[PDB]
């Protein structure tokens, strides 16, 4: 059967992890705020001509439960690290997520994509140049997205699969 | 302190009555919101709404009577109101406390503890406790799940204030 890829979506509260995932899976924009406990989704897609199955874990941004992330980081094969371009604090939180994944995986070479979400909004506080420079220092792709307009949604998840394929 | 009740139903079948003491002596604004939403005297409130999130080992959460999807609800003071105080703690089963989406975002959603949840102290306003019918809350746990999705519709079929 087609290869399955275990993807994990992480980032601070309210950056759009669920909105991005529900756009990918259900082609629908969630405008209301429904903070996540834990949700899983499945979707088959074609990436570079090869059909595969995305198994996506949508995680909670709650800082109170940061010590409970280790198990899903052990199981995940690739990570979408999401911040919001109008939320400087969520961008600062990214470093903490990457360090946590690196520590759990004990590796500098973990499939990851940096995602700057909410690019439809006029209230930008994180420059594209800052985020490109951070992704470069990590050695990972950076993609700007909007769960509202669907800009970059497929591309962010597809790029993460391409990163997994290159690593294994 | 005033007492209110919920008559709980499961897929429309009666389950039983839970009663609550509301700590008006320590959290009067928060107790009053819950009391008025339980009588329905503002023309809106808990009657007919569901417990949308039930997580065995932890709590039962409900109170979204405006959107019926876990994101809604409103207080009698406006859509949301401030955290009154954090005097009371989440000390064990039966504690009644306000749900929120961050600081100063109390509406109508609430939760009932089925265990001690001390990590919520200082973040959720405790304002009452179960007085009678804790076994009804315990019975609601078998309709819950790890992430809180329920397997049957758990509703507040009736609610009100007791003498
Ligand atoms: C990490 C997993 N995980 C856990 C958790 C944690 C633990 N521990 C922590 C404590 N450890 C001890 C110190 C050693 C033991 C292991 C074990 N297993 C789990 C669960 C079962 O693993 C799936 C939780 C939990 C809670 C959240 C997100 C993830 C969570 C979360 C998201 S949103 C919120 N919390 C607050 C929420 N806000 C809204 O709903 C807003 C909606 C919009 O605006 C109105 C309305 C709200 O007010 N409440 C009212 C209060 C209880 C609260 N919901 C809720 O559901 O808590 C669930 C739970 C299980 C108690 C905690
Ligand atoms: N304008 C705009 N709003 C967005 C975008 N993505 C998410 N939002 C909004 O931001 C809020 C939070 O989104 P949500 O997906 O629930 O965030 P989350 O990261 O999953 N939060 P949690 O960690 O609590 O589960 C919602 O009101 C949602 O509609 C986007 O690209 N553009
Ligand atoms: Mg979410």
């Amino acid at each position: 059967s087609m290869t399955e890829y275990k993807l994990v979506v992480v980032g601070a509260v309210g950056v759009g992890k669920s909105a991005l995932t529900i756009q990918l899976i259900q082609n629908h924009f969630v405008d209301e705020y429904d903070p996540t406990i834990e949700d899983s989704y499945r979707k088959q897609v074609v990436i570079d001509g090869e059909t595969c199955l995305l198994d996506i874990l949508d995680t909670a941004g709650q800082e109170e439960y940061s010590a409970m992330r280790d198990q899903y980081m052990r199981t995940g094969e690739g990570f979408l690290c999401v911040f919001a371009i109008n939320n400087t604090k969520s961008f600062e939180d990214i470093h903490h997520y990457r360090e946590q994944i690196k520590r759990v995986k004990d590796s500098e070479d973990v499939p990851m994509v940096l995602v700057g979400n909410k690019c439809d909004l006029p209230s930008r506080t994180v420059d594209t140049k800052q985020a490109q420079d951070l992704a470069r220092s990590y050695g990972i792709p950076f993609i700007e997205t909007s769960a509202k307009t669907r800009q970059g949604v497929d591309d962010a998840f597809y790029t993460l699969v391409r990163e997994i394929r290159k690593h294994k | 302190n005033p007492t209110v009740f919920f008559d709980i139903a499961v897929d429309g079948e009666p389950l039983g009555r839970v009663s609550f003491e509301l700590f008006a002596d320590k959290v009067p604004k928060t107790a009053e919101n819950f009391r008025a939403l339980s009588t329905g005297e503002k023309g809106f409130g808990y009657k007919g709404s569901c417990f949308h999130r039930i997580i065995p080992g932890f709590m039962c959460q409900g109170g979204d009577f405006t959107r019926h999807n876990g994101t809604g609800g409103k207080s009698i003071y406006g859509e949301k109101f401030e955290d009154e105080n954090f005097i009371l703690k989440h000390t064990g089963p039966g504690i009644l406390s306000m749900a929120n989406a961050g600081p100063n975002t109390n509406g109508s959603q609430f939760f009932i503890c089925t265990a001690k949840t001390e990590w919520l102290d200082g973040k959720h306003v405790v304002f009452g406790k179960v007085k009678e019918g804790m076994n009804i809350v315990e019975a609601m746990e078998r309709f819950g799940s790890r992430n809180g999705k329920t397997s049957k519709k758990i509703t507040i079929a009736d609610c009100g204030q007791l003498e």
